[PDB]
Order: structure tokens, then C-alpha cells, then sequence
């Protein structure tokens, strides 16, 4: 069906395998281990050190709707804005308060 | 009455980043730079995490923008292999990868940046020979530079190359000469101070966030607000196009946040996305989480239309001020904009002993670069942030970058044959010796 051939037309026309690349040095091959993370990077070079802390006193934000929160919840951690929030998040699914926690970078533990 | 008054809501389609046109290889130009006078041509490659911009020196706008993806596979019905490198990777399989380590700005899979090269050269009509410029993070990683060096000389045998940092190169395309250039970007954002056209990198800082934080934020928010399950398959590419669309810094966000699930007027702070569908006493108008979830109208599970639909509120201003308060609202525990820049200018700069005339020489010109900028207000924001920790009726200005997306590729080809750029380049047989890690410490480069 033309639809198909045309797709096949388009993902043989957008290739870039077919194509030679006379530009290309044959001869130099990468070391396969050269893709490494950026921890990786820093430790094995053990100038990224432009990142600050602050010291002011944050605001509390509400976890589930984002208003501003009077209320942090001893049991299970959450900041809330009011009862009905409170009452939503008691009821929350057992796997549910943790990702709350955690859209903040929070975890419970 | 209090919804049957409304008119019926105005509703957005969901957007995505896809696949939209063949482009082939642009051979005039590579006449055209064989045209143009000796030492006077280069190709000029910015490596924005979003998009890699390239094209001529010689010319006005980059030939290409391009995301820093490749997709490679077997059509194992088929038994050729298939490989993609940009655009062309349809962000149908979408068997993707990436050059950058998501969130940074430092290329970490070669072969994905090998491949994006290879298609940049293809494109441009290299039939080989041209001297490359290419852009950098700030305080990018030595074994990064080491290896990107080594692509363009020994993959590629270009004859040479230069690396500087994409918002300097901005900053010299809007006259900068001295200032605080403050960049929001894909990967991060930065505050520079630029003194006699020459950057203190010393004295730079990242925030570590940028538009991909929020992008995504604003995806962690949603999955959240709809955790009973929305029907629609969200994604981090919708979400950039959300915070786009949508998003703005708000003048005065306590202020904002407070009243903003207010149920009158809240069909107007409201916007509501369609994700694609296809069909056959205390009650919810006096429950703040309808408001958040489906505004001021009812809602029913029985339409697949009014389902399939994402309603933002609260976050249209609570992602961008991630910049401006990012412990309180995302965790990210580093001080805000205002209190980096405010640190650089009041703390910094006038302690430093070389400088003259600090604050007021760099106060003069907070220069704002990089697409994540772009915020409605985030300019009058920095502003008054700014005015309340600086000396009063000193002489701020904030300015704007033109074009703050592709003015950093701008700078860098207008920047990059000049004297001061060709007594930077690096020959290939100066690599041999060198290394790749070796560079010409230059106003718009790293040291
Ligand atoms: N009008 C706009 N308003 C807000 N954000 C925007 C707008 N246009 C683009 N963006 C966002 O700006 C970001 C692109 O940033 P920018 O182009 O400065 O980065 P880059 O050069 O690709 O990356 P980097 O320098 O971090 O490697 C994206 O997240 C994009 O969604
Ligand atoms: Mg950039």
C-alpha cells in the first residue's frame, strides 16, 4: 500500500547509513570505553565548582497543589495547604505520598 | 449559574517536537565558501543541548537547527540497518539517543556526537578542509573538550578549530563591552560578569537549572495532579512546549499564588491542553481540588473529550519561578538568580582588586541570553529583584539579547575569523603536539 512505500520512501530517504562519507577517516577507530558520565569524568580527575548554596530561610509551598503551605504533616511528611488537602492526602494510594516527596527531590527515606 | 454563565472553554491542542520536512544538502554554500576570500570562511557549529545550530561565517543565520539525537536500527524484516541524526529521527520508531547527559551541558555519548557531526558536514555538502568554530559549556570538562578535539582532527582532519562559550559570543553580538551576562539555557543557567569585552570566568556560577528542568518539573507536576490516572500518554517533549506556551514569571508571586485558584476569574488564569481523543452540602463547587484539577466548570468521566485534558493553573507560574526560588519549590538547594547576581555584583566584583568602577560598570548592563530567558517578565523581575540589594537610585538596566536563541550563533560567526579569533585557533599540527586538552585562552573562551 502506497502509504507504506511512502513511509519506506521516506525512511530510505532520510537515512544517513546509505550514504558514504568521503569527509570520514577510515583508520581512526574510537576506544570503545570513551562514553563516560560526568562523575565518572570528575573522579578519574580527582571549573565545575560554579555552583552556590543560599542561606536565606525558604518559603512552604503546599506538595500537592502549590499554594502556599501553613502545615507540614508529621505522619507522612507532605506540605499542605489546608483540611481538604490534608484529608486528599491521607487518602493518597500507599506508593502515592512518596512521589509528592519526591517532585521536590524529598524521599521519606 | 456560577458556570452556566461561562462561555465554553477555550482549548488547546497538545504540541510535540516531530518530524516535519526533507532537507537536503545545501551545496550553494559550499560554492559560496569556496567563493569567499582566503581565511575568511569557517563553519560555525553551536552545540546547544536543544539544537545544534550550523552553518557559515559568512552568513547571517545557521544553515541547520538541529536536536543532538540519533536513532539506529534494523528493520529486521527488512535486514538493512537504519540510522538517524537529527530531526530525521521523527522527534517513526523513535529509537533514540542522546549526545548530552540529560541535564548538563556536556556532551557524554561521542558516538551520538560523531553521528550528529557527520550529519551536520553532510548537510553543509562537504565533498572533501574548513576551519570549524564550536562552542562550549563554561568550565567544560577537559576529557570532553579532549574528545571532541579529537573527532575534528582525527576523524574528521578539519585544519582547525576554536572553542568559545555560546553567551559571550552573544554578548559581543549586542556590543557588550562591559556587564553582568546572565544566561538561561537548555542545560543550566549562568551569571557572567564581562569586563573590558573580557569574561571573569572566576567569578561565574551555575544554577543547575534550565529549560529541560522544566520541562521536566512541569511532567513530574502533571503526572502528579491527574495520579488517578490521565489517559494520555504525557511526555517531557509536550511539557516543553507547555512551559512555552504557557508559562511566565510573575511580578509578584506570593502575591499571585494566593489568590490564584480563586474560583472567580479562574476560567481566565486557566488554560486548558486536549490530548487527542476519539468517541463513540459540600460539594465538588466548593472543593479547591476541582478548581486545580478541572476549573470552574463540572466535570464527567463519561467525556472523552473533557477527559484527555490537562488543566495547568498553579504551575503556569510556579515552573518558571524555580529560578528565582529553588529549594522552596523543587529542592534544588542552590541560591536563586536574584541572589547569585545580586552576590556577583555586591559582594564579588567590588572585592575584586583589578576591577574598577564595581558595581556600577557591570550594573549598567545585566544582559539577558539564551532561549529560557524568554519569560514574559522575567526581565522587570530580575530588575526589581536586582534594585532592592543594589545601592539606591543606582543605575540598573537590564537588557534583553535580539534573538536570544540564535544570537549566540551570530556572535560566533561574526567573531570568528577576526584577528583576535584566528590568533586563537589551534592547528592540527599543533594538536598532534598539544593534545586536545591544550587551547588558546581567549576573551570568549575558558581558561
Ligand atoms: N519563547 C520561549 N519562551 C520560553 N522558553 C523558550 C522559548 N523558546 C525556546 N525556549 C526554551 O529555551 C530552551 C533552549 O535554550 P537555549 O537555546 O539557550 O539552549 P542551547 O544553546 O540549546 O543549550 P545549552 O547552551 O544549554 O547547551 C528550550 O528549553 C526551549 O524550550
Ligand atoms: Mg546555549
Amino acid at each position: 500500500q502506497s502509504a507504506q512505500a511512502a513511509h519506506q520512501a521516506l525512511v530510505e530517504q532520510l537515512d544517513l547509513h546509505s550514504i558514504h562519507k568521503t569527509f570520514r577517516n577510515p583508520n581512526w577507530r574510537p576506544n570503545q570505553r570513551r562514553n563516560k558520565t560526568i562523575k565518572a569524568i570528575l573522579g578519574e580527575s580527582q571549573t565545575n565548582i560554579e555552583s552556590a548554596p543560599s542561606l536565606a530561610p525558604m518559603k512552604h509551598y503546599c506538595d500537592v497543589t502549590g499554594l502556599p503551605a501553613p502545615y507540614l504533616d508529621p505522619k507522612t511528611r507532605l506540605r499542605y495547604h489546608n483540611k481538604e488537602i490534608f484529608a486528599m492526602i491521607r487518602n493518597l494510594p500507599q506508593g502515592m505520598g512518596e512521589q509528592f516527596l519526591e517532585a521536590r527531590g524529598a524521599h521519606t527515606v | 449559574e456560577p458556570w452556566k454563565r461561562l462561555p465554553p472553554p477555550t482549548v488547546y491542542p497538545v504540541k510535540e517536537a516531530r518530524f516535519e520536512k526533507y532537507i537536503p544538502p545545501q551545496l550553494d554554500g559550499r560554492e559560496r565558501a569556496l567563493a569567499q576570500p582566503p581565511g575568511q570562511v569557517a563553519i560555525v557549529i553551536d552545540n546547544g543541548s536543544h539544537s545544534v545550530r550550523a552553518g557559515w561565517n559568512f552568513e547571517d543565520k545557521p544553515r541547520l537547527a538541529i536536536p543532538p539525537i540519533m536513532s539506529k536500527y534494523r528493520d529486521r524484516k527488512m535486514g538493512k540497518t537504519f540510522s538517524f541524526a537529527g530531526s530525521d529521527c521523527y522527534a517513526a520508531r523513535s529509537h533514540i539517543r542522546n549526545a548530552f547527559e540529560a541535564g548538563t551541558g556536556i556532551v557524554s555519548n561521542w558516538d551520538v556526537m560523531e553521528h550528529v557531526l557527520d550529519y551536520v558536514f553532510v548537510k553543509l555538502g562537504m565533498n572533501e578542509d574548513m576551519p570549524i568554530v564550536m562552542t562550549e559549556a563554561v568550565a567544560n570538562l577537559p576529557y570532553s573538550r579532549k574528545s571532541m578535539s579529537e573527532i575534528i582532527f582525527e576523524c574528521y582532519g578539519a585544519p582547525s578549530l576554536v572553542y568559545g562559550i555560546d553567551s559571550l559570543f552573544s554578548f559581543r553580538h549586542n556590543q557588550g563591552q562591559t556587564g553582568l551576562v546572565v544566561s538561561s539555557s537548555y542545560s543550566a543557567t549562568h551569571v557572567i560578569p564581562v569586563y573590558n569585552r573580557k569574561a571573569l570566568l572566576s567569578q561565574a556560577i551555575r544554577l543547575n537549572w534550565g529549560g529541560w528542568h522544566m520541562a521536566e518539573y512541569m511532567l513530574k507536576l502533571l503526572k502528579l495532579k491527574y495520579y488517578t490516572g490521565f489517559p494520555g500518554k504525557l511526555n517531557s517533549s509536550q511539557t516543553e512546549h507547555m512551559v512555552r506556551d504557557f508559562c511566565y514569571v510573575s511580578l509578584d508571586y506570593d502575591r499571585e499564588l494566593a489568590g490564584y485558584l480563586d474560583w472567580t476569574g479562574l476560567e481566565d488564569r486557566e488554560r486548558i491542553v486536549q490530548y487527542p481523543y476519539t468517541e463513540e452540602q459540600r460539594d465538588w463547587s466548593k472543593s479547591l481540588l476541582h478548581a486545580f484539577r478541572y476549573g470552574p466548570r463540572p466535570f464527567d468521566p463519561s467525556s472523552q473529550a473533557e477527559t484527555h485534558r490537562v488543566h495547568l493553573n498553579v504551575e503556569r507560574i510556579r515552573v518558571p519561578e524555580v529560578l528565582f526560588q529553588p529549594a522552596a519549590i523543587a529542592g534544588v538547594d542552590q541560591a536563586g538568580l536574584v541572589e547569585i547576581a545580586g552576590d556577583i555584583l555586591c559582594q564579588r566584583l567590588p572585592s575584586l582588586p583589578g576591577i574598577q568602577d564595581a558595581p556600577d560598570a557591570f550594573l549598567r548592563d545585566v544582559f539577558l541570553t539564551g532561549g529560557n530567558t524568554l519569560f514574559q517578565n522575567f526581565d522587570e523581575r530580575l530588575r526589581q529583584g536586582l534594585m532592592a540589594l543594589l545601592p539606591v537610585g543606582a543605575p540598573l538596566r537590564v537588557r534583553r539579547a535580539q534573538d536570544a536563541i540564535l544570537d549566540a550563533w551570530r556572535g560566533a560567526a561574526g567573531w570568528a575569523c577576526t584577528e583576535e579569533a584566528k590568533a586563537a585557533w589551534i592547528t592540527r599540527e599543533e594538536y598532534l603536539e598539544k593534545g586536545g586538552e591544550y587551547i588558546k585562552e581567549h576573551d570568549l573562551g575558558n581558561a
